[PDB]
């Protein structure tokens, strides 16, 4: 069985280096502390607005079946976890999936 | 199981820099009409889904999502409206 953590790592590796880092910071996969968009601009040295553009665009890349179709099967087991991985999954798939 | 779309190989050639060979592969894709439904149900779907490059904004985006909704329903994959 491929663990959700390992599947997410492989999916994030299909993103650009900055997209992957922004995602990990935003959902606290880095250390367990999620960051605001202002903080992610702090990092990477860009405005809050570019962090927002990157986040929205990266989220739509992740939702496309090329990256989402094998993650979708983990949603039910991960929902109600309280984990950072569940948080990212729920942001990808929405709260009605 | 219904197989994965081939897009999972080289995701960027569908999400970010789509080309004609990718669209050709969508036309042959076994889950194409499932993918059309999912495009309508996904937040901010963009790029190549189900053989259609979905524009990022405007009336062109409205048309593409309308077409994908109608083809999805027509092929037995009706959109669940509670999920749009
Ligand atoms: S129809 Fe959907 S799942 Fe199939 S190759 Fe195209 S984008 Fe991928």
């Amino acid at each position: 069985f491929t663990l959700l953590q390992d599947q997410l790592q492989s999916v994030l590796d299909t993103l650009s280096e900055r997209e992957a880092g922004v995602v990990r910071l935003r959902f606290g996969l880095t250390d367990g502390q999620p960051r605001t968009l202002d903080e992610i601009g702090q990092v990477y040295g860009v405005t809050r607005e570019r962090i927002r553009q990157i986040e929205s665009k990266t989220m739509s890349k992740l939702r496309h079946p090329s990256r989402s179709q094998v993650l979708r099967d983990y949603l039910d087991g991960s929902s109600g976890s309280g984990t950072p991985e569940e948080r990212l999954l729920r942001a990808i798939f929405g709260e009605k999936a | 199981e219904v197989p994965l779309g081939v897009c999972t190989q080289d995701p960027d050639r569908w999400t970010t820099t789509p080309d004609d060979e990718a669209k050709t592969l969508c036309r042959a894709c076994p889950r194409r009409w499932l993918c059309a439904r999912d495009a309508v149900e996904s937040a901010g779907a963009e790029g190549l889904w189900a053989g259609v490059v979905i524009p990022e904004s405007g009336r062109a985006r409205a048309f593409a999502l309308g077409q994908l909704r109608s083809l999805a329903e027509r092929n037995g994959y009706p959109v669940r409206d509670h999920r749009v």
